């Protein structure tokens, strides 16, 4: 999971 | 007022999606809106854009929408709804493509667009000063700090570094292109  | 229709509809859209994510959980909404994570999803064409409508944390939706409201709102008022539309389409698509190339498709968030707006407004003001768009000294310090925060991951979760690089690049390049005109 990655924020964009 | 302040918010043109494009600025407004994006804010509404991000809020509606965020609510859906609190009710259903993040991954159920990723299943529908994320960049295609399975070959069978490659023709669902909204996915190349709708990754930008999802936020995993309250603090990131608030700051993204604040920057979007301010810079997005400025671009729309001074340059038109359509200009904001194309910046948004291009930054969402290229930032998502660069992000999944480096790290896969499990990403989301408007910053890619926010980074393009920051670079766009700043560079356009620096090169084409009196088209009516510029980033004041103070705010660009706070944009520079926001950018440094993401690069060195001073935030909660992992940062989408490729989205974030591609979005800024898109913004500076469109501002350069728009600066050649006069
Ligand atoms: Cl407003
Ligand atoms: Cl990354
Ligand atoms: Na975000
Ligand atoms: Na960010």
């Amino acid at each position: 999971q990655y924020s964009a | 007022e302040r918010a043109g229709p494009v600025t407004w509809v994006m804010m509404i859209a991000c809020v509606v999606v965020f609510i859906a994510m609190q009710i259903l959980g993040d991954q159920e909404v990723m299943l529908w809106l994320a960049w295609p994570f399975d070959p069978t999803l490659k023709f669902e064409f909204w996915r190349y854009f709708t990754h930008a409508l999802m936020h995993f944390s309250l603090m990131h939706i608030l700051f993204n929408l604040l920057w979007w409201w301010y810079l997005g709102g400025a671009v729309e008022k001074r340059l038109g709804s359509g200009k904001l539309i194309v910046i948004t389409l291009i930054s969402a698509l290229l930032s998502g493509y660069v992000q999944q190339k480096f790290s896969g498709p499990w990403f989301g968030g408007l910053s890619g667009v926010v980074y393009a707006l920051m670079g766009y407004v700043w560079l356009r003001g620096e090169r084409d000063p009196q088209s009516g768009i510029y980033l004041q000294r103070g705010l660009i310090i706070f944009a520079l700090i926001w950018i440094v925060a993401g690069w060195f991951d001073l935030f909660g979760m992992s940062m989408a570094n490729g989205a974030h690089i591609a979005g800024l690049a898109v913004g500076l390049a469109m501002a350069f292109v728009d600066s050649l005109n006069a």
